[PDB]
């Protein structure tokens, strides 16, 4: 009966620095996969030395 | 020797023959192909070009749509090469690259000291043994330029050798002004136009500069090279001739005596 | 306007220089006497007696002073009697100083004390001093004395953590010179070109202190450069209000009073002058002049002068002998040395080695290798420049020591080191001066800094000192010596390019301002005082006193001189100047007039190298060098080994100077002392001369000549021919190693391949071969790589990506690195675009992207050539060929629709009469265009395109439309799209207005929020809305009918597809299309546009025909527009900004006199700069408030409303400005102002044209670029911003046409014109925003397979696009093969992302099902990026320390906004935030938002950019926290979900999770908390249920502040919950298991969430889980919004086990401490 959640976060139980190196590294290594799939615009000056490949 | 200031200085004002070229109008056949040579890259081959000795440079163009007889050239290719006033001294590989497997060969022009009635013997040889090394430069197709040096402007003519003239140059073995067995049957003159309608463009060596004329020992007949999209050089550009730059002592004790200012500005 | 007579400056300037005495006779002190012997006679003043202490003087002991500059002052005693006169003057008072002192009596200690006080205006707290808040600029006459007074004041002012540096250096060398330090400390030379070149303007608020060491050099030749800079600091002081203080320190000369009133100074209080008698020791000056006239026999007479002078001291004192040359010194010492040996034996006493008591430290000494090795035994020594470092000090401590008994040396002994001695002979006075191209006698200020130092300070009784000169010249000296030369001016010279270099600047513009210039030279006051001296009758003077007349003459004459020149645009009629390139030129380089038309007659482009150099030698700076018998035979000798032809004979002075440059950089050596001379003078001139060339070459384009002019600037700073091998410019390599290297006939660019080894055995040496290798990778290369897309058949958009390829050494390298930028046409003639590259080192290895616009012709040429250049580097040039064979131009597009000359359409038309009376008021006729599309857009029923400039009332056009959808049905329902918030808010009101009041009808617009857009939908008539609104509204049109069953979608601004946000209106429109297409009853769509290329493309894919397609061109407005453009070659951008602001006022009062004006900003602090500098140039200007055209009583009222105190004070001077953080009531107040005619200047921010509504005459631009510190560079604005901009200046009512003025850089002039006068070619961007559209297909079941996405592409603009301009796209052919195989492989590799992501799954290969990750980044509208980021990141374990930095790393945060010296403010706050980041790039946006973060909920203090971007942050926190807690539930942790719903709920209300639930509360500070911890409360329930007395006993404030607090205890969530497990008797493993939550709040909701420190209004947001918290796992969970009372059930699978219990969470989103948690258990069977 009317019981609250009673909070003893214990400074987030001494938060550990490698935890947030490791998301930080994992975030790094994403955002450069995703970096990665971006395609570019305009044709490069290789292509217009090169043309069709057939 | 010394001489070299005075040539430079005259080569200086080559941008002066510019203004006025004369193509030379004759009594044409009108039954091969006629030629068309764009302004821009005549230009500048004149203004790196020497009065004294002759510089040389392959053409390479295509024919336009649904018009075969008029052979439109696109590029001129410089290559490593050191030329007499008579002659022109250039490798036997010819230049082969992945920008010009569209074009075609057309030929070669070349400037001259002197305007010449006739086509010189020195020039049908080396025509001729061009074509008997390499099948790829058909006896008809290939022409010579010769830009010749008027006074006060310079007019280009174009040639092309007779089965005649190929049998003869390639069996020709004498350098000298006149040959035996050498008449005119062996060549046949050829119409030409310049033009601004479209524009042409220059390839040069990747390494080192196409003029060997004052590094006369580095160029072998059997040198190999490899082209370039780039704009060539004049004659006697710094690079050209570097026995006149490299050498130089350096002093180390020549500054002790050295008079000081301050710069107040730097 | 007076009738100006040319007065020739050649008559009226004083020949001679320096060297001009007015002095009449020089009457001399009263002790002396004039004695002769032999061939001369010698002049003695005996030394003066120092003057005695008066009554109550004494010095002041250190310890009396201040304690802030005690520091500086160590190791003293006491300051000196001078010093104690002063110390008041220039500690206590801000006064203007003038102090002239004898040499030597420590005037740079009283210097020291003004930079002291300046010091001390900034002493901060805790003994700090603020380095960012000031400046001193120190000017001293001499080189060698500035770094002497570097080092001195680097360890006087060592303790204050203050730095001190030499201005040298190149310009962008000096630009981050200045910045880093806090004195300056620089010649006047070097100060005046820096000043003109632009480079002071940065920083020069920051200057407060200026000293003007040795001020008496005014009377030299240099004298003109102090009076350019001294008058022009004043009246610079008087245009801007702000106060800089000048110190003049000077040595005791007649007119000294006038120099005073030069200075500004106070002769009352700011003037001290003491003679001769207060020098620090007393000196008995003798002089000697020889009558002697045959040159051999006069140097003869010297040699013996000297060794008797010297004899006298030869025993007992320290003698310093000078002399003229540096090789002179060694000859004099061996010729003294011989005269004494040889005759007698004088050496024995004059050394007095005493049985070597003394000269074993010299026979220890002995150990050199110069020909000091000789002298040093006997006692004498030589010092000059040159030698070795090490000689010299060693000479220099040794001297110290009294060793050598005799010391020559050279005349920069006294300006380098302070070494003081008994005795100081002068030998000769006659020295060489290159300039002059003659010997002459040397200049005062030597004179007077060679004899300050005869006598020791405190070792010295009295010391003497002999000048040895020319009987001829003794007057001259008599006068300079004993304070009787008057100081007079020299500015008549250079006035013509002092007042060229004033225009440039833009300081005068017209005749009137320059005679105002002229007005604070020192030459006015000359004239005032002596006006028989300069040229001017007494009947003259009396004529005009204040000297109008003459002032007006003088600039007239320069005037013409400038204009013959074509430095200026100068006509007679109204006096006004116009700057050329070529004065702009010649004032950065400070070259001549007569120069500057040499080189415009000569230069021409087809120049050579030959000719270059004939030009460089045919110079005016060199008129005076003429060639010499005696050096004609070493001329032709180097002339043959010169390696360029010099086409002149050797007799003419140019073959001279040309073959002398070429000897400088060829290394030759020379014998010669005056050929030696001239070369120095010669190559030291050269660096500016060829920089001016090269500037003038590069800005007439002319490429074969600039390649030329650079690469010879380059050799003669290196010192080095271009053919040398390029390592040579480190000059650590070994010369042997460097020549062994390029013997080889080798190529540069090989060694690149090659490792260590083969590098060390190609040379045949291998040990060398790793440093050769480090110094190889050392040298500057670049990479290029171009992407080309045509924009139009005329102009080429290229990007080019620089990535340097070099290992980056600070000592080498520097701070930066620069470059040019070049791209040319087929034969490398003619620069079609070029522009300065800055490599900063902090940005080394990293990719730079630029981009351009090309033009190309007809005649399509081969190819272009892109050319990067190192700006100081040899053979550092990479050049890319860019081939155009397969090209393919853009389609021809066809003309714009003409405009029929028709009749203008009554009001009456319309045959409703209800509509009529909506414009009846407004206007009787529609304007043409309008009559023009009515009979279509009212009339016809099939889709219409209009396209016209902006303000041409468009809007009219979809109200047709509208009037007859109404007419069609009695209730309609139109959709209006608008890409801007803004502009869909104004409307929203006009339309609100129009259509609600007038014709009653619905008219919504669209918030966020679903629910309230659906209902809004269901019940408007004239939906108003976003893109991104509409989107999220329409994604699922198969669910939604009231989508599908829209009469009219009428889209504006739609060129904006081809702008950023473009796709997502790009979408909706196919959608559009694609929905009205299966819905069996068109949907009509009306396009609103501006002028537009290809209109036919926009028609065609929204289905409007031809004949209802009005595309008009831009040249159709009904107000017709007055376009300018002004180019600004300022590469640095901050400085373009603050030198245009005079320019923006110039423009207003020629464009817009009394109008009103906009001036557009790119920055947001911009705009309050650009105000005030309008203000104070107009307040500089007689007209003060000109631009306030009413009383200021009457707009009293409105300055209470503002709550911006600078913006206050601007408003009452009649110039207004808006930015982002102004508030809408402010806005809106400034905006009535400016309508009303109150005020007609406004100072708008970039990103405000879109949101503001006023209407001008004239609208400036004013950069047209601005800053984005996401890439540390900077991006012009996009076209369509401009054309938004230009439109503000439709005045259809009061004006008759429309002014615009466009300032810019110089490159960007020819596209702005280009796009500006002609109608706009629009793109696609949807094949780069691709991803979260086929994402939301896939979920919507829109795209069910590959073959799906193909067919849904068809509908697109990118399709119509792709093969009209197919290389914009990267597509390679026009052919429908080819394009259908791009479009596959685009929809492949789309597709591809997203099945890696796991935002869907491909099974098999062609069919494509949603999954949980799209789901929710579909329901949220988040970029797939994000959600994909979540997921990888997001663990089991993650804490809110990682949810903040997870949230930060979102997608939606990568546009906030990085700006200038933001790196401070985030480096400060992230030393206070709760938790550090490791190492974070401070220009990544995602490390400010992290920071931003922190410090919301840490509720510290930001400023105000930062609260903005805070505000914008929140925004979308909210939204990324429900995404992360939807990730965590689907993934199944329960931990981390519960952390991000407490991150939600403390995110709303600003606090950490350890702060006290109280402080939620308002008005609660940590006292209240205090009070409240003791008292044992710690919720917000212990207090709300407990009494009101206690509770105001224990909070003590006003009952008006405590009536919220209690209110808000009302609002907070009071809610209970009941569950139960339906038949948990009945559960069975692996069944379903329903939990049944019932919750019913008791108090009834009054409102929204009461969150004061939040943006947006948040609505109360919950959240019931179910979970194990042993196990750590999500059961079940679901999001609710509770109204008064609610249910909830979930579902989940029993597991195996009979026995389990589960922990039922209640979680909030916008309260913190109302969380409940309860514990059941469920009995599952078999």
């Amino acid at each position: 009966r009317k019981i609250f959640r009673r909070r003893r976060g214990d400074s987030e139980s001494e938060e550990d620095e490698q935890d947030s190196e490791e998301v930080r590294l994992k975030l790094e290594e994403t955002r450069e996969v995703q970096n990665l799939r971006k395609r570019p615009n305009g044709v490069s000056a290789v292509a217009l030395l090169v043309g069709e490949k057939v | 020797k010394t001489e070299w200031r005075v040539r430079a200085i005259s080569a200086a004002n080559l941008h002066l023959r510019t203004n006025h070229i004369y193509v030379s109008s004759d009594d044409i056949k009108e039954t091969g192909y006629t030629y068309i040579l764009p302004k821009n890259v005549l230009k500048k081959f004149i203004c790196i070009s020497d009065l004294r000795a002759q510089i040389a440079g392959y053409l390479y163009g295509v024919s336009p749509p649904d018009n075969p007889q008029v052979k439109e050239i696109r590029c001129i290719v410089m290559v490593p090469q050191w030329g007499t006033h008579q002659t022109v001294h250039l490798p036997g590989q010819l230049p082969q690259h992945e920008y010009l497997k569209e074009m075609e060969p057309l030929g070669w022009i070349h400037t001259q000291p002197n305007e010449s009635p006739q086509l010189s013997p020195q020039d049908v040889t080396t025509h001729a043994k061009i074509m008997a090394d390499n099948p790829s430069w058909d006896g008809e197709k290939t022409i010579i330029i010769t830009c010749s040096f008027t006074p006060g402007s310079c007019t280009l003519t174009a040639y092309k050798l007779t089965p005649s003239g190929y049998e003869w140059g390639r069996q020709n073995t004498d350098k000298g002004n006149n040959p035996k067995g050498y008449l005119p049957s062996h060549y046949e003159r050829v119409q030409m136009l310049l033009s601004d309608r479209f524009l042409g463009f220059f390839m040069v060596p990747a390494q080192s500069s196409w003029n060997y004329n004052f590094m006369g020992v580095r160029h072998d007949p059997n040198m190999k090279y490899e082209l370039q999209l780039a704009n060539p050089k004049e004659f006697y550009h710094e690079v050209h001739r570097p026995s006149h730059f490299l050498n130089f002592a350096l002093l180390q004790e020549g500054e002790v005596y050295s008079a000081d200012r301050e710069d107040l500005y730097a | 306007l007076a009738p100006r007579q040319v007065l020739d400056l050649e008559d009226l300037v004083f020949t001679q220089g320096s060297h001009f005495m007015a002095n009449k006779r020089c009457q001399l002190p009263d002790g002396s006497f004039r004695r002769q012997r032999k061939g001369y006679e010698e002049v003695h003043v005996p030394a003066l007696k120092p003057k005695p202490f008066g009554s109550e003087e004494q010095l002041l002991p250190v310890e009396k002073l201040p304690k802030y500059a005690q520091a500086g002052f160590e190791g003293f005693k006491t300051l000196n009697r001078i010093q104690s006169k002063l110390y008041r003057a220039a500690l206590e008072t801000d006064e203007n100083l003038l102090l002239c002192a004898p040499t030597g009596a420590g005037k740079t200690n009283v210097a020291l004390m003004c930079m002291l006080r300046e010091i001390g205006k900034h002493i901060n707290m805790d003994g700090t001093i603020n380095v960012d808040d000031f400046k001193i600029i120190y000017i001293a006459p001499m080189r060698s004395l500035v770094q002497e007074m570097v080092g001195s004041f680097g360890k006087r002012l060592a303790t204050y953590g203050i730095t001190v540096a030499e201005l040298t250096g190149d310009h962008q060398l000096c630009k981050e010179e200045i910045s880093a330090t806090q004195i300056i400390v620089c010649t006047p030379e070097k100060w005046d070109i820096i000043t003109r070149k632009g480079g002071e303007r940065t920083y020069t608020q920051l200057v407060r202190l200026i000293i003007l060491d040795e001020i008496h050099l005014l009377h030299d030749d240099r004298g003109p450069v102090l009076e350019a800079l001294v008058a022009r600091a004043i009246r610079n002081i008087e245009m801007t209000q702000e106060d800089v203080r000048l110190i003049g320190l000077s040595a005791t000369l007649p007119n000294y009073e006038d120099v005073a009133t030069f200075l500004r100074v106070d002769p009352a209080k700011g003037l001290f002058y003491f003679d001769n008698s207060f020098r620090p020791v007393p000196l008995e000056q003798t002089y000697v002049g020889i009558t002697e006239k045959k040159a051999i026999k006069r140097f003869q007479i010297m040699n013996e002068i000297v060794y008797e002078k010297i004899m006298e001291h030869a025993g007992k004192n320290q003698v310093l002998v000078f002399v003229h040359s540096r090789k002179e010194t060694g000859k004099t010492a061996r010729a003294i040395r011989d005269m004494c040996l040889e005759k007698d034996t004088l050496g024995l006493f004059l050394r007095e080695g005493s049985a070597s008591t003394e000269v074993l430290r010299t026979e220890a000494e002995q150990c050199k290798n110069l020909e000091l090795k000789d002298l040093l035994p006997y006692g004498f020594a030589i010092h000059h420049a040159g030698m070795t470092r090490v000689d010299r000090t060693l000479v220099e401590d040794l001297f110290a020591d009294k060793h050598i008994q005799v010391l020559v040396s050279t005349a920069t002994l006294a300006w380098g080191v302070n070494l003081p001695a008994h005795t100081v002979i002068i030998k000769g006075t006659q020295v060489y001066s290159p300039e002059k191209g003659r010997w002459t006698e040397l200049g005062a200020l030597d004179i007077l800094q060679m004899l300050g130092r005869a006598g020791r300070p405190q070792y010295d009784t009295k010391g003497e000192g002999i000048l040895i000169t020319s009987h001829g010249e003794l007057q001259y000296y008599l006068s300079l010596l004993n304070q009787q030369l008057p100081i007079e001016s020299q500015m008549v010279s250079k006035l013509p390019d002092m007042l060229n270099a004033e225009i440039v600047l833009g300081n005068v513009q017209n005749a009137k301002d320059a005679v105002n210039w002229l007005g604070y030279a020192y030459l006015y006051i000359r004239m005032l005082r002596s006006p028989t001296l300069y040229g001017i009758s007494h009947d003259d003077l009396k004529g005009d006193p204040l000297l109008d007349q003459r002032r007006l003459d003088l600039v007239h004459t320069a005037a013409l001189m400038l204009d013959k020149n074509n430095l200026v645009k100068y006509d007679k009629k109204t006096g006004n100047f116009q700057v050329t390139e070529l004065g702009r030129i010649a004032s950065h380089y400070y070259i001549t007039n007569d120069t500057v038309q040499t080189y415009n007659q000569l230069l021409k482009p087809t120049l050579s190298e030959i000719e270059l150099f004939r030009v460089f030698s045919l110079s005016s700076e060199f008129k005076n060098i003429t060639v010499r018998e005696e050096e004609k035979l070493e001329l032709q000798k180097l002339l043959e080994r010169v390696p360029i032809p010099v086409k002149e004979s050797i007799e003419e002075p140019s073959a001279k100077i040309n073959v002398l440059l070429q000897a400088f950089i060829s290394q030759l050596k020379l014998e010669g002392f005056a050929l030696m001379a001239d070369m120095v003078y010669v190559t030291q001139s050269a660096g500016r001369l060829m920089r001016a060339i090269f500037e003038i070459v590069l800005n007439r384009g002319w490429a074969q000549l600039t390649d030329k002019t650079l690469n010879l600037c380059k050799m003669i700073d290196k010192r080095m021919w271009q053919s040398m091998c390029p390592l040579r410019q480190f000059r650590k390599l070994p010369e042997e190693v460097v020549k062994k290297i390029e013997k080889k006939n080798f190529p540069f660019e090989r060694l690149y391949d090659l490792n260590h080894n083969e590098i060390g055995e190609l040379i045949r040496m291998p040990k060398m071969g790793k440093t050769i290798h480090k110094y190889v990778h050392l040298f500057p290369k670049l990479e290029l790589s171009v992407h080309l897309q045509p924009i139009t058949r005329s102009t080429l958009k290229v990007e080019l990506t620089i990535t340097p390829d070099f290992q980056w050494d600070e000592k080498v390298h520097g701070s930066s690195e620069a470059f040019w930028i070049l791209v040319e046409d087929v034969d490398s003639e003619v620069i079609l675009h070029h522009e300065y590259f800055l490599l900063k080192a902090k940005y080394a290895q990293d990719e730079h992207l630029i981009t351009f616009f090309v033009p190309v012709f007809e005649p399509l040429p081969p190819q272009y050539f892109i050319r990067v250049v190192s700006d100081r580097w040899l053979s550092c040039e990479t050049q890319l060929p860019v081939s155009f064979r397969h090209l393919i131009l853009p389609e021809k597009y066809p003309p714009p629709t003409e405009l029929l000359d028709l009749q203008p359409l009554p009001v009456s038309a319309l045959r409703n009469s209800a509509f009529e009376s909506l414009y009846q008021d407004k206007f009787p006729f529609f304007n043409p265009i309008q009559t023009q599309v009515f009979n279509t857009v009212y009339n016809s029923d099939d889709n219409v395109f209009v396209g016209a400039p902006t303000g041409s009332g468009k809007t009219i056009c979809a109200e047709f439309a509208i009037l007859r959808m109404l007419l069609q049905s009695s209730e309609g329902r139109c959709v209006y799209i608008t890409p801007m918030e803004a502009l869909a808010e104004q409307v929203y009101m006009d339309w609100y207005e129009k259509f609600q009041d007038r014709l009653n009808k619905k008219v919504v617009l669209l918030t966020g929020e679903t629910s309230t857009d659906l209902k809004l939908l269901g019940k408007g008539n004239i939906i108003i809305s976003t893109p991104e609104k509409w989107d999220i509204l329409s994604r699922r049109w198969k669910q939604r009918k009231n989508v599908q069953n829209i009469n009219l979608f009428v889209v504006d601004e739609v060129h904006l597809i081809g702008g950023e946000n473009g796709p997502v209106l790009e979408v909706i429109c196919s959608r559009m299309r694609y929905i009205s297409s299966q819905i069996e009853r068109p949907i009509r769509i009306v396009a609103l546009s501006s002028s537009l290329s290809n209109a036919k493309d926009v028609a065609h894919w929204l289905g409007c025909s031809a004949t209802s397609t009005f595309n008009f061109h831009p040249n159709v407005r009904p107000v017709p527009l007055e376009l300018h453009i002004q180019g600004f070659n300022i590469s640095h951008t901050q400085t373009r900004l603050l030198s245009m602001a005079k320019p923006v006022y110039h423009a207003i009062t020629k464009h817009s006199p009394k109008k009103p004006v906009i001036v557009f900003v790119p920055s947001r602090k911009q705009t309050r700069l650009t105000a005030i500098d309008i203000l104070t140039t107009c307040a500089a200007d007689i007209q003060r408030q000109r631009f306030l055209h009413c009383t200021e009583k009457d707009l009293i009222p409105y300055l209470e409303k503002l709550s911006d105190s600078t913006l206050k004070e601007t408003l009452l001077n009649g110039v207004g400005y808006l930015h982002e953080g102004l508030s809408p009531m402010e806005r809106r107040l400034v905006e009535q102002l400016f309508s009303s005619g109150a005020i007609q200047v406004v100072v708008a921010s970039r990103s405000l044209c879109w949101g503001m509504n006023v209407a001008a005459h004239l609208v400036i631009i004013m950069d047209t670029q601005y800053y984005n510190g996401k890439i540390h560079a900077y991006v012009d604005y996009p076209i369509y911003d401009v054309l938004q901009m230009v439109g503000h200046a439709n005045r259809p009512l009061q004006d008759d046409e429309g002014r615009c003025v466009i300032m810019c850089q110089g490159s960007k002039k020819d596209f702005f014109k280009k796009f500006l006068y002609e109608p706009l070619p629009v793109e696609s961007h949807l094949d780069h925003c691709m991803h979260d559209h086929f994402n939301a297909e896939i979920v919507t079941k829109t795209i069910e397979n590959k073959q799906d996405a193909v067919d849904y592409l068809t509908w697109t603009f990118l399709y119509r696009r792709m093969t009209q301009n197919p290389n914009y796209y990267n597509l390679q052919g026009i052919s429908h093969r080819h394009l259908s195989d791009h479009l596959s492989e685009l929809v492949e590799q789309t597709l591809s992302d997203l099945e890696q992501s796991k935002c869907i799954s491909i099974e098999d290969e062609m069919d494509v099902a949603p999954l949980n990750l799209g789901m929710i980044a579909a329901y949220y509208y988040i970029n797939y990026t994000t959600i994909e980021l979540f997921s990888m990141s997001l663990n089991a374990k993650t804490k809110v320390r990682g949810l903040i930095e997870i949230i930060s790393n979102a997608a939606e945060y990568e546009n906030i906004p990085i700006r200038h010296h933001e790196d401070n403010l985030l480096r400060q706050l992230a030393q206070k935030v709760p938790h550090k980041l490791n190492n974070p790039k401070f220009n990544d946006p995602h490390v400010k938002t992290n920071l931003l973060l922190q410090a919301h909920l840490s509720r510290m203090q930001l400023s105000a950019e930062l609260q903005s971007d805070t505000e914008e942050i929140l925004s979308k926190a909210i939204r990324l926290i429900q995404a992360c807690v939807d990730v965590l539930s689907s993934n199944g942790w329960l931990s981390p979900a519960l952390a991000a719903m407490e991150l939600a709920q403390m995110v709303t209300q600003a606090m950490w999770s350890k702060d006290s639930y109280l402080k939620q509360l308002p008005h609660f500070t940590s006292e209240h908390i205090k009070r409240c911890t003791d008292k044992g409360v710690e919720s917000v329930f212990d207090i709300m249920e407990m009494e009101d007395e206690e509770r105001n006993a224990l909070l003590q404030l006003t009952d008006s502040q405590i009536a919220d607090v209690a209110r808000f205890c009302n609002r907070y969530p009071n809610i209970e919950l009941s569950y139960e497990v339906v038949d948990k008797d009945s559960i069975r493993s692996g069944g379903p298991v329903v939990v049944l939550v019932q919750l019913e709040r008791e108090e009834e909701v009054t409102g929204p969430v009461i969150a004061p420190l939040f943006p947006q209004k948040r609505e109360e947001g919950w959240w019931v889980v179910i979970g194990d918290a042993k196990s750590n796992s999500l059961i079940s969970i679901k999001r609710l919004t509770l109204q008064q009372k609610a249910k909830v059930k979930l579902d989940f699978v029993a597991p195996a086990t009979g026995a389990h219990n589960y922990t039922l969470y209640f979680m909030s989103d916008a309260y913190m401490g109302c969380d409940q948690e309860y514990k059941f258990s469920v009995d599952v069977k078999e």
